[PDB]
C-alpha cells in the first residue's frame, strides 16, 4: 500500500517561488530517502535530488543546487521541493519517488507527477465549439464530429464525449500554444447510423477556471 | 559527466517479433536501470539493476549488459508493450538515457480527411476556425497543405498529432486555420490536403462558404 501523493497543477510567474508536495502513506516515512525528478514537455528525465527524511540531510544534482530546496515533514509523512528564481526553463513535470535500497538505489514507488507552468499570462476559460459535418463525409459510413476547444490558460483541460459512453473512435489532440493561449480540438467518429440520430455531445473541463461545458453536437 | 545515449530512438515492432533496445554509456558504469512510461502517466520502474524485473512486469522482458552497453530484450512483442523506455545510471546523479520509442508496426492505412467550416457560434463571436483532420492513417509521416481560394496558405495554421491508437495502431493529426470572421467572408473556397506516403494524390477536402 505504498502511496505518492503529490500536489495539483501549478501556475507561477518569472521571478517567483513555488512549493509542491508529496505526501506519502503506506510506509514508515523515515526510513526512506524521498527523490524528485524533472521532465520537461516533450523530452526525458532529470534527476534533482533527494531528502532524508530521517536527518533532514539533502543532496542535489550540481545542476539543481541554489534551485531547488528539498524538505520533509515526519508529522505530516510529506516531502516538499521548493524551486526559486522561476524561468520558463522550470515549466516541467516533476514526480517524487521514493527508493529502496538493494544492490543499488531502486525506484519503485512514484508519485502521479505536478505540473508547474511558467508564466505571466492569467487565468482564461476556453470557449467550447462544435465541429459538424457540412454535407460531405456522408459519402463514408462513418461520420467524424469534433469541438475545438480554443483560448485557454493554462493546462489542462479534460474532454469526454457523452459522459464516458462514446471513447472508441475518440482522438484527442495534444493542445498547442498560440500567442500565450492554448487551443486543442478532440474528434469522435462514429457510424453515420448514429448521429444526428442519438445525442453527441463532447465535455469538456477546465479545472483552472472552473469551468465545465457540454456542447452537443447538432446538424 | 557520463551522458547515455539509447538505440534505436525509435522503432515500430510486429506483434510476436523479438525486440531489442541499448543503452550506452559514455563511460563504464556498474549497474543500470530501466522504466517504462506511457503518455500522460509517471514513469514506472521496469528493470533494476541491470536484470532484475520490477513489479508489474512480464517474463517476456529481460536486461542484460555490463561496462558501457546495456539491452531490454522482449522475446515477444505484444501491443501493451507499446511505449517510452529509458535506461538510468545506478548512481548520483541517477542520469537518465535519452529514451526509445517503441511502437507498433502495422500495415499501411490513408488518411480519412473531415474538414469542418466555422462554427455558427463561433462566427457569431467574430471569429472563424477551419478545421481539418487527418485520421487513422499509418506510417505517421503526413503533410497537410490548405488553400484559400485555390492559393497555398503558409504559416498561420494550428497542427497537432495524436500518439499512437491504443486500439487500431494508427496515427490522427488535427490541423486548424484561424481566422476572423472578416477574413473568412473575404474567401469562398477552403481546401483542406493531406499527403500521406499511400498515394502520390493528396487526399483533398473542400467546402464553399457560400
Amino acid at each position: 500500500e505504498v502511496q505518492l501523493q503529490q500536489s495539483g497543477a501549478e501556475l507561477a510567474r518569472p521571478g517567483a517561488s513555488v512549493k509542491m508536495s508529496c505526501k506519502a502513506s503506506g510506509y514508515t516515512f523515515t526510513s526512506y530517502t524521498m527523490h524528485w525528478v524533472k521532465q520537461r514537455p516533450g523530452q526525458g528525465l532529470e534527476w534533482i535530488g533527494y531528502i532524508n527524511p530521517s536527518s533532514g540531510y539533502s543532496n542535489y544534482n550540481q545542476k539543481f543546487k541554489d534551485k531547488a530546496t528539498l524538505t520533509a515533514d515526519k508529522s505530516s509523512s510529506t516531502a516538499y521541493m521548493q524551486l526559486s528564481s522561476l524561468t520558463s526553463e522550470d515549466s516541467a513535470v516533476y514526480y517524487c519517488s521514493r527508493p529502496v535500497v538493494r544492490l543499488g538505489y531502486n525506484f519503485d514507488y512514484w508519485g502521479q507527477g505536478s505540473t508547474l507552468t511558467v508564466s505571466s499570462a492569467k487565468t482564461t476559460p476556453p470557449s467550447v465549439y462544435p465541429l459538424a459535418p457540412g454535407s460531405a463525409a456522408q459519402t463514408n459510413s462513418m461520420v467524424t464530429l469534433g469541438c475545438l476547444v480554443k483560448g485557454y490558460f493554462p493546462e489542462p483541460v479534460t474532454v469526454t464525449w457523452n459522459s464516458g459512453s462514446l471513447s472508441s473512435g475518440v482522438h484527442t489532440f495534444p493542445a498547442v500554444l498560440q500567442s500565450d493561449l492554448y487551443t486543442l480540438s478532440s474528434s469522435v467518429t462514429v457510424p453515420s447510423s448514429t448521429w444526428p440520430s442519438e445525442t453527441v455531445t463532447c465535455n469538456v473541463a477546465h479545472p483552472a477556471s472552473s469551468t465545465k461545458v457540454d456542447k452537443k453536437i447538432v446538424p | 559527466e557520463i551522458v547515455l545515449t539509447q538505440s534505436p530512438a525509435i522503432t515500430a515492432a510486429s506483434l510476436g517479433q523479438k525486440v531489442t533496445i541499448t543503452c550506452s554509456a559514455s563511460s563504464s558504469v556498474s549497474y543500470m536501470h530501466w522504466y517504462q512510461q506511457k503518455s500522460g502517466t509517471s514513469p514506472k520502474p521496469w528493470i533494476y539493476e541491470i536484470s532484475k524485473l520490477a513489479s508489474g512486469v512480464p517474463a517476456r522482458f529481460s536486461g542484460s549488459g555490463s561496462g558501457t552497453s546495456y539491452s531490454l530484450t522482449i522475446s515477444s512483442m505484444e501491443a501493451e508493450d507499446a511505449a517510452i523506455y529509458y535506461c538510468q545510471q545506478w548512481n548520483y546523479p541517477f542520469t537518465f538515457g535519452s529514451g526509445t520509442k517503441l511502437e507498433i508496426k502495422r500495415a499501411d492505412a490513408a488518411p480519412t480527411v473531415s474538414i469542418f467550416p466555422p462554427s455558427s457560434e463561433q462566427l457569431t463571436s467574430g471569429g472563424a476556425s477551419v478545421v481539418c483532420f487527418l485520421n487513422n492513417f499509418y506510417p505517421k509521416d503526413i503533410n497537410v497543405k490548405w488553400k484559400i481560394d485555390g492559393s497555398e496558405r503558409q504559416n498561420g495554421v494550428l497542427n497537432s498529432w495524436t500518439d499512437q491508437d491504443s486500439k487500431d495502431s494508427t496515427y490522427s493529426m488535427s490541423s486548424t486555420l484561424t481566422l476572423t470572421k472578416d477574413e473568412y467572408e473575404r474567401h469562398n473556397s477552403y481546401t483542406c490536403e493531406a499527403t500521406h506516403k499511400t498515394s502520390t494524390s493528396p487526399i483533398v477536402k473542400s467546402f464553399n462558404r457560400n
